[PDB]
């Protein structure tokens, strides 16, 4: 999407490998503001918003 | 009413108890003020600030 009108994805009922994002080759950047993306695996959340 | 002090005496330690206890859902800045929030969603270099 453009800046202005950027868009939201809620991701819901499933299982995630947040492993498989953390160490792809594409990423340049991966900053996190209160979870660490190696802990990431550990945890289950209520809701997610992409 | 006549035993104010006995059980004045009582309620101070009992509130200071209870002051003691509701500290510790206190954040001080933290991210969390549950300990294992923090070691759960923080790694270690993370965590320790």
């Amino acid at each position: 999407a453009s800046v202005y009108a950027w868009n939201r994805k809620r991701i819901s009922n499933c299982v995630a490998d947040y492993s498989v994002l953390y160490n792809s080759a594409s990423f340049s950047t991966f900053k996190c503001y209160g979870v660490s993306p190696t802990k990431l695996n550990d945890l289950c959340f209520t809701n997610v918003y992409a | 009413s006549a035993l104010g002090k006995l059980q004045d005496v009582v309620n101070q330690n009992a509130q200071a108890l209870n002051t003691l206890v509701k500290q510790l859902s206190s954040n001080f800045g933290a991210i969390s003020s549950v300990l294992n929030d923090i070691l759960s969603r923080l790694d270690k270099v993370e965590a320790e600030v």
